[PDB]
């Protein structure tokens, strides 16, 4: 009964700000580091930005560094990505992903980010975000 | 692991932790130890498995170091094939036959792929073990005192002796419980040695300078007691056991 979901999905114009809220249900997402990633028509699974489990530790793909702003709340049981400065480039389906990092590892959530996402325990059904003149 | 050093991202890069999973989203909660000697093969000590005794409850873990940087994909592993020793026992104090293979991959499939913080250890040559008084190393993320009750945050290693079985099965010792299917080793000063949640993880002896998987951590009657030793499960006498069951 442990569900992750994605909310805040839509179509900007570029240059505009979204913002991406994970939530969870069922468990405890305070625990787990957490992932956005995001799969682009064509190209493959991305990892966007991550972020630890106290909040510690972050990390950005090169793509939205400065632009990109994650965050969460483990009162609330929520993960945020502040997205400003929206460009055509960022158009995906954004997913949330959750993984408990064992003890006896580096502090970073650095590789956690760069592969693609692959072994993550958790996914959302994901949300898409669209950046386009048509808005 | 009483009364050592932390490890870092080359020291015993065969080291598995073994995890057992929670209900629900809850984190997993840390049971044993165990070591990579093939790709596709983690041993460890039955012991850790007889009461859940299905692959389903466990996840492995690889490259634990604090220079290490988690990737769930190469280093989070799930377990496709539990083999339980079928004459594993449980005695008063001791086991018997207490050793178990895990065979692991990854959500992709793979197997561990080496790097610097992922090897695989060497077995023995069968029947060869290196000789008594030889320096061995342990390690573990078990208990680092009897007494205490918290478990470390990060891997321990640390060096004890092998003991003979003659002085091992004195009376003041453990006496007829150890056989020669077990590995006795213990510091000479009786300071250092293997603890509760050591259980399944290696013992690395040189055997013609090469680290060889000489033990499983098995047990002991205390931790670091003086008198009695750490008992490991004597690998050169499981050799066509595991290889029987791999290959
Ligand atoms: N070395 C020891 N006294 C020991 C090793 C394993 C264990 N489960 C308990 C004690």
């Amino acid at each position: 009964q442990v569900q992750l979901q994605e909310s805040g999905g839509g179509l900007v114009q570029p240059g505009g700000s979204l913002r991406l809220s994970c939530a969870a249900s069922g468990f405890t997402l305070g625990y787990y580091a957490i992932g956005w990633f995001r799969r682009a028509p064509g190209k493959e699974r991305e990892g966007v930005s991550c972020i630890s489990s106290s909040g510690g530790s972050t990390n950005y793909a090169d793509s939205v560094k400065g632009r990109f702003t994650i965050s969460r709340d483990n009162a609330k049981n929520t993960v945020d990505l502040q997205m400003n400065s929206l460009k055509p480039e960022d158009t995906a389906i954004y997913y949330c992903a959750a993984e408990w990092v064992p003890p006896g590892y580096g502090a970073t959530v650095q590789a956690l980010c760069n592969n693609a996402g692959y072994g993550m325990e958790y996914w959302g059904k994901g949300t898409q975000v669209t950046v386009s003149s048509a808005a | 692991i009483v009364g050592g050093e932390f490890t870092e991202v080359e020291n015993q890069p065969w080291f598995a932790a073994i995890y057992q999973k929670n209900k629900g989203g809850s984190p997993p909660s840390f049971k044993c130890g165990g070591s990579l000697i093939s790709p596709c093969w983690v041993a460890s000590a039955a012991h850790c498995f007889i009461q859940l005794p299905k692959k389903e409850n466990y996840v492995v873990y690889l490259g634990q170091s604090k220079e290490s940087s988690y990737n769930p994909g190469e280093m989070k592993f799930e377990v496709e094939q539990l083999i339980l020793h079928e004459y594993y026992r449980e005695d008063s104090l001791a086991y018997h036959n207490d050793i178990a293979l895990l065979k692991i991959r990854t959500s992709t499939g793979q197997c561990a792929q080496p790097s610097r913080s992922i090897q695989t250890i060497a077995l023995p040559p069968r029947f060869t073990d290196a000789p008594f008084g030889s320096d061995c190393e342990i390690t573990g993320f078990g208990k680092e005192s009897e007494s205490d009750y918290l478990y470390p945050k990060n891997l321990k290693m640390s060096v004890v002796k092998l003991v003979s079985h003659e002085q091992c099965m004195q009376p003041h010792y453990y006496g007829s419980e150890i056989n020669y299917k077990m590995l006795c080793a213990a510091d000479p000063e009786w300071k250092t040695d293997s603890c509760k949640g050591d259980s399944g993880g290696p013992l690395i002896c040189n055997i013609e300078g090469r680290p060889t998987l000489s033990g499983i951590v098995s047990w002991g009657r205390g931790c670091a007691e003086k008198n009695k030793p750490g008992v490991y499960t004597r690998v050169s006498h499981f050799l066509d056991w595991i290889q029987s069951h791999i290959g």
